[PDB]
């Protein structure tokens, strides 16, 4: 609640929910028709929702055995900055696989450099 | 020898090597030959005769066109073309019958010029079936 | 879940798959007609562009505005599009490729004037913000040169009044029955890039009376013939893209049917075991 958690956090969390819900609605249209018959705004939300789903992932220190990736601890200010940045499309120029299994947003840009 | 191409938007009408040809024009037909000057040329209703290597002939009626001649490879960009066996003397009589109807049909001078051109076209079809008999 | 609502969705997805198969029938037959029309248009337009290619290079040169390589202040595009959906991304890929070239001119400060031959292009470029200077829509299953002339007549007037300096047509090529590609083609300013007519350099071209009127007429016909072939080829490309899209939609509909049926069967089995368990418990 914004009275306890703040407005910037509250607004970020609702923004994420609104996008990922709309993506769920688009998935049934895409399943029969594919993405080509979507509106161009709908293609924009599909791209951001896929990037958001990838960015929710994180590499735990306790999971270092199953995978090999070093673990990461992310602060709240970093994560709200990352999702706020994706939601307003600052990072629209980066590929999706850049967001997979990274910590803070910065790291994703570096990953994007090496693809 | 040299090659000639003949086309219209609806079809390629002819293409191939020609020892010679004879072609309608503006101030009447002309003969054309390998050595002929590179004369870019307008066309009024008439025919073209297609004499291929070793002297073998075809006989094409044209509604109209343009005969560009930069090269020895020449082209006629015809507005509409029918050959003297793709038409027949009864089809040329049907063209003449349409011309006689068009002459009857209206008073307007440009209409009358269209009807007169349709007559010239119909007689050119008859003439091409005569050339086809020759 | 829910047995009746799932069985209703299964019925609807079944009938939709059956329709997409029939649409794939209409799309293939129209492809047959469209490609044989193209095959007829190809010889005339190909030889007309050859003819002008010979006029490009060879002496006794008259001087004419479509012939010289003047400087570029603004650029014209003739854009063909569909008016329909269900053609996959054919229009999107063409529009993106144009947008890339128009961006490259906008980097140079060279403006773009756009003439649209289809409704999808009008909608996209008006809502994106390209300067649509001409537009015709809904040409029909058999397109005819006559209707297409007006937009071209406008683009011609923009060139010959001197405003418009370079002109292109953008269209999809029917490379194969199942492969096509979007292309931007240089159109009216006759590219001197083309081969010199050194192969028959004996000839310096000569004229019947008034080379200006004759040559003007001939170039008018050249530009038009190029636009008509580019449209007929884009319609053949459209029918191929629609048949591929409908085939994909048929396979995806079958894929849903095979999974909804598993949800339904699991639900009927659970319903059958929740009851009976409750009738034996009640019988006590």
């Amino acid at each position: 609640d914004p009275l306890v958690v703040g407005q910037e956090h509250y607004d970020t969390a609702r923004g994420v929910q609104s996008i990922l819900q709309r993506y769920q609605e688009l998935k049934d249209i895409i399943a029969i028709l594919g993405m080509d018959e979507l509106s161009e705004e709908d293609k924009l939300v599909v791209a951001r929702a896929r990037k958001i789903q990838r960015f929710l992932s994180q590499p735990f220190f306790v999971a270092e055995v199953f995978t090999g990736s070093p673990g990461k601890y992310v602060s709240l200010k970093d994560t709200i900055r990352g999702f706020k940045g994706i939601m307003e499309g600052e990072y629209d120029h980066l590929p999706e696989q850049a967001f997979y299994m990274v910590g803070s947003i910065e790291e994703a840009v570096e990953k994007a450099k090496k693809l | 020898t040299y090659h000639l191409d003949v086309v219209s938007a609806e079809q390629q009408m002819f293409s191939g090597l020609v020892e010679k040809i004879q072609v309608t024009g503006s101030e009447g037909e002309l003969g054309i030959y390998p050595g002929h000057a590179p004369l870019l040329t307008a066309i009024k209703p008439g025919m073209i005769r297609i004499v291929k290597q070793h002297g073998h002939e075809e006989f094409i009626y044209l509604s109209g066109g343009i005969l560009e001649v930069q090269p020895g490879n020449v082209t006629v960009l015809a507005d509409t073309a029918i050959r003297g066996q793709d038409l027949d003397e009864a089809r040329a009589m049907e063209a003449k019958r349409k011309a006689e109807e068009h002459i009857s049909s209206s008073h307007g001078d440009v209409d009358y010029a269209q009807a007169s051109a349709e007559l010239a076209k119909a007689i050119a079809q008859l003439r091409v079936i005569e050339l086809t008999k020759k | 879940a829910g047995a009746k609502d799932i069985r209703s969705k299964i019925a609807s997805v079944q009938n939709t798959q059956k329709i997409t198969k029939a649409m794939e029938m209409v799309a293939a037959s129209k492809m047959r007609k469209s490609q044989d029309r193209m095959a007829a248009s190809r010889p005339y337009a190909e030889t007309m562009r050859k003819v002008i290619g010979h006029l490009a290079h060879g002496n006794l040169e008259y001087k004419h505005p479509y012939l010289e390589d003047r400087d570029v202040k603004r650029v014209g595009y003739l854009v063909v599009s569909t008016d329909r959906g269900l053609a996959g991304g054919l229009n999107i890929n063409l529009f993106k490729k144009l947008l890339a070239e128009m961006k490259t001119w906008t980097d140079k400060g060279v403006q773009a004037d756009l003439a649209m031959i289809g409704s999808k292009g009008v909608s996209f470029f008006n809502s994106v913000g390209g300067n649509v200077v001409a537009q015709v829509t809904g040409m029909g299953d058999n397109p005819s040169l006559s209707e297409l002339i007006g937009p071209v007549k406008v683009m011609l007037q923009a060139y010959d009044e001197g405003r418009l300096d370079k002109l292109y047509i953008v269209s999809n090529k029917f490379i194969n029955t199942m492969s096509q590609v979007p292309t931007i083609s240089q159109l009216l300013p006759l590219p001197a890039s083309d081969d010199d007519d050194l192969k028959h350099k004996s000839w310096d071209y000569l004229y019947e009376p008034d080379p200006k009127a004759l040559l003007d007429t001939l170039l008018r016909r050249y530009v038009e013939s190029q636009v008509y072939q580019g449209v007929v080829e884009n319609l053949a490309s459209e029918q191929a893209a629609r048949m591929v899209a409908m085939k994909a939609a048929t396979d995806n509909g079958g894929s849903l049917i095979k999974e909804l049926q598993l949800v339904y069967n699991k639900a009927r089995q659970a319903s059958i075991t929740q009851e009976l368990t409750e009738i034996v418990s009640g019988a006590a």
